[PDB]
């Protein structure tokens, strides 16, 4: 069976540059080749066919080439609404649908937004305590989240979870969560959340009290 | 009729090769 | 127009088999063959097989062979896709595709997805909580339910600016998830805002309100 | 807009020496939309432009269209004067005079 | 793609039984510009006219485009016994107006 | 002789006109390669009244009083010149 | 291609008389006539004049006859136009333009503008000041100076993010004008940033550090 | 002569809206017509001649129509690249050039960042003292800006400024100036700017002093 193989595997762009993909075959293929595109949540949607030509309502941007073993797909000028997986698929015998490919813009640094909420008072009548830590609107990705509990460490029953690249700003977000009984969390006084980012010397933390 | 139905074999190619149109 | 149409998720024990649907409209499936595909989170996209309608011969991959079977039905424009034993590696999304490509004209239409998982837990109902704290941000939280699929709005649908909503994540036979919402300091106490939740499988909704 | 049919553009000559007869030079042009089913006062579509209809009606998307364009010309005949002598020169070809889409 | 030129484009009729089958039906695609690089007779005055003034600085409202001009007809049997004779079927040539 | 005085009147009689729009573009001609005497008399008489039934008078009466030479095109041309001419003046 | 490039920027006594050009480039002026348009800033755009290279027969409005005079030289293809009598009502922008509206085709070209300004004051040079204070803003401030043209810069045109320059503002016959630049916590005092002011009309180019 | 009316005068969207405007003779104009664009800073660019064409790069969105008397030119989907000024245009005549047409987007209220600057040395050696405050990135329009000294009114030797509504986020900026002289400058203590808007029941007070 023939073999595709794409690549770069990863990309990034400024918003303003050109932008080259290849995806090589392993047996001649003759000029059968499609290029598709694929966003979030979404079902792929045609963008090339054959070799050369052109769906309805794509736009000048997008481009491609190739014929025999080698063929690559290059856009012009990248613009914000072009975040997406592209993929190349063959049509000389069972359909392969290449590996895939990612794409990402950059922008100016900012800052991270931090918020702390502590349990309701239903979730209390229930019989559990969580505890809850929002960052919002922040750049670049990477991050460090720590929870603390009178002065010290505390590393089990811990919950993380991302968010993707916005497509109204290019920023991330995160979501932090701590689950505790009723009562042991009720022995302890003072919950503090910390945050460690590329934008600050010093961590950025934000603390309650459950006394008041 | 018949024998020209029968040697109307299907192919066994695995994507269509073309769209197909009513002689109206 | 052409518009491809499917079921709805489904959720299936370790052994049975499930009966997929894709009913086409506004076309006629003789035409041209109807092909069926896969798509698993991070293995990428694959082949299943095809059928034709106006004699019935299928063609299956070298993989997939002898635990799935297609059949189509002319007199109202159907194909069905039955899947025999299933191992807990099925759990993906399926689609419905009519693909054609030519030198000098192309035909691809694409369904809506119908999602497949595989397990052994039980349903269960979700657990709505509040959380209250020049800028405010409050929350709503759903903890405890199962499956997936669930749906998560902010006052019925008219606040969608400035709402964040994080994917669910799963550990011991149980979900998460949590949404966050960012107003300025005159709209609040003044008005009202609520968090409401609808999940499908049990038949449940539930609006909560948010107060200091 | 309306559809398909001719419509007007004509030029002017010059010359640094000599002086040209006649100066206008007109040369019109087709220009419009044809659709399905045919709303024009032209003569009845050929078969290839209707399958090419059907195909894209059908739901097909097409790499080239159908396009209004003219079919038929008629030539001219220019005249230059200038001082101890005249010259006259005939061109085929040179006025469109029907439309219709292909 | 190239420039203008003739490629193929084909469709099944099925409805009785028809012979032939597979009807053929070419197409012409591609692009002609200034000069000229083709393998068809030449431009007419016409199309040069038209891209002298496209080329000055003007902006048309129909530039040229790549079309057909010659057809032959085609002769179709349906079984059951019937023929059909029908010209201007098949495109032969090509050339932009 | 007589040629350029022919000349002289065509160019006059060329006035420019008072639009304040440009009507039209303008392009030189370098593209697109390629026994009755009394006819030519009478048609120039016929042309010379046409314009007098309405600067230029002096002109046409030099041509006139102007009105020796065998070449078959120079009397077929200018009698196909003053054709044009007559429908061009009209505007 | 087409080109139409003017002269620059002109200050000038309320009385004498002022002569804009317009040259052309890539073409030839004697196919089309040439048009002088004017602008104010508030009261729209108007005509004055259009002339003919090839003949020399020009056209003027019914308000502007006798206080303009339009000429045109084919031998280097440029336009002249003589402006006489100002009486302080004149100062706007001037525009060069070729104008071609038909069925078929048309063409239509602008310049880049003339600014004409007519006042009694007397040209001086500006005063460049710096302003220092998870976030840091930091100002360049110019004042005193005539009269409108200045450009202002930050690091020489390599920091364009989060940068805003306020419109000058006049009074009692003198200028002013503002610059502010926000950056992040961790690039300052880390890194130099400098303001850079250049005026033309004197010839004079300053650059300023900001320091705590 | 022929007078064109524009109406209407003032346009507001939400970035999904159609938009229709309409320009009507005084008297019969055949059609002989042509809409332009132009954006702040730059010269105007035809979009639309001889009533309904359409120049060379114009997308499908803008269109236009009419004959006679009546002319009109509507937008179907407006984006956020389409902030300009609109006129239409008559040829029959002298042209002219109606009168224009602004344009404004939509969005979520904010609040804005306040900044104070008080003197520079060297400005101090001068002769003068000079305050800034900076207001940046809020919504909507209105700002009430006021000055305090020593906790008392202040309103002689006030600047102000304005920006244009920004084409990255579509917000506003302003810039507030305060003019003393050294020694009054140095007989008082305390000084403070604040600003009131309507996102907010309370006024943001930015303030400093000059001991420390």
């Amino acid at each position: 069976s023939i073999v595709m193989t794409q690549t770069p595997k990863f990309l990034l762009v400024s918003a303003g540059d050109r932008v080259t993909i290849t995806c090589k075959a392993s047996q001649s293929v003759s000029n059968d080749v499609a290029w598709y595109q694929q966003k979030p949540g979404q079902s792929p949607k045609l963008l090339i066919y054959y070799a050369s030509n052109r769906y309805t309502g794509v736009p000048d941007r997008f481009t491609g080439s190739g014929y025999g073993t080698d063929f690559t797909f290059t856009i012009s000028t990248v613009q914000a609404e072009d975040l997406a997986v592209y993929f190349c698929q063959q049509d000389y015998s069972s359909l392969t649908f290449g590996a895939g490919t990612k794409l990402e813009l950059k922008r100016a640094d900012a800052a991270p937004t931090v918020s702390i909420f502590p349990p309701s008072s239903e979730q209390l009548t229930s019989g559990g305590a969580s505890v809850v830590c929002f960052l919002n609107n922040f750049y670049p990705k990477d991050i460090n989240v720590k929870w603390k509990i009178d002065g010290s460490e505390r590393q089990n029953g811990v919950l993380n979870s991302w968010t993707d690249q916005d497509s109204k700003d290019s920023t991330y977000s995160m979501s932090s969560t701590l689950t505790l009984t009723k009562d042991e969390y009720e022995r302890h006084n003072s919950y503090t959340c910390e945050a460690t980012h590329k934008t600050s010397t010093s961590p950025i933390v934000k603390s309650f009290n459950r006394n008041e | 009729t018949r024998l020209v139905r029968a040697l109307r074999v299907p192919p066994a190619r695995a994507s269509a090769p073309r769209l197909a149109l009513d002689p109206d | 127009e052409v518009q491809l149409q499917q079921s709805g998720a489904e959720l299936v024990k370790p052994g049975a088999s499930v009966k997929l649907s894709c009913t086409a409209s506004g076309f006629n499936i003789k035409d041209t063959y109807m092909h069926w595909v896969k798509q698993r989170p991070e293995q990428g996209l694959e082949w299943i097989g095809r059928i034709d309608p106006a004699n019935g011969n299928t063609i299956y991959a070298s993989k997939f062979q002898g635990k799935a079977t297609i059949t189509a039905d002319t007199s109202s424009n159907t194909a069905y896709m039955q899947l025999s034993s299933l191992t807990s590696g099925d759990t993906a999304v399926y689609y419905c595709a009519l693909f054609i490509t030519t030198a000098t004209y192309a035909m691809d239409y694409w369904g809506q997805g119908t999602s497949v998982t595989v397990s052994s837990a039980k349903t269960t109902a979700p657990s709505v909580y509040p959380l209250a704290p020049s800028s405010v941000t409050l929350g709503c939280l759903v903890k405890g339910y199962f499956p997936e699929p669930v749906t998560l709005t902010w006052n019925s649908g008219s606040l969608s600016s400035g709402v964040h909503t994080f994917p669910a994540v799963l550990q011991s036979d149980l979900y998460t998830l949590s949404s966050s919402v960012t107003v300025t300091s005159s709209t609040w106490p003044s008005q009202s805002i609520t968090c409401n939740v609808a999940h499908p499988a049990s038949s449940t909704k539930v609006d909560k309100k948010i107060e200091p | 807009d309306g559809p398909c049919a001719l419509r007007e553009l004509s030029v002017d000559l010059r010359a640094e020496r000599s002086v040209l007869i006649p100066e206008t030079y007109q040369a019109n042009n087709c220009q419009g939309v044809c659709g399905w089913p045919q709303s024009d006062r032209n003569p009845r579509y050929g078969n290839h432009v209707v399958l090419l209809l059907k195909m894209q009606a059908r739901g097909a998307a097409l790499a080239r269209p159908p396009c209004c364009v003219p079919t038929a010309y008629a030539g001219k005949l220019l005249i230059s004067l200038s001082e101890e002598r005249i010259s006259a020169h005939h061109v085929p070809n040179m006025v469109a005079t029907e439309c219709g889409c292909r």
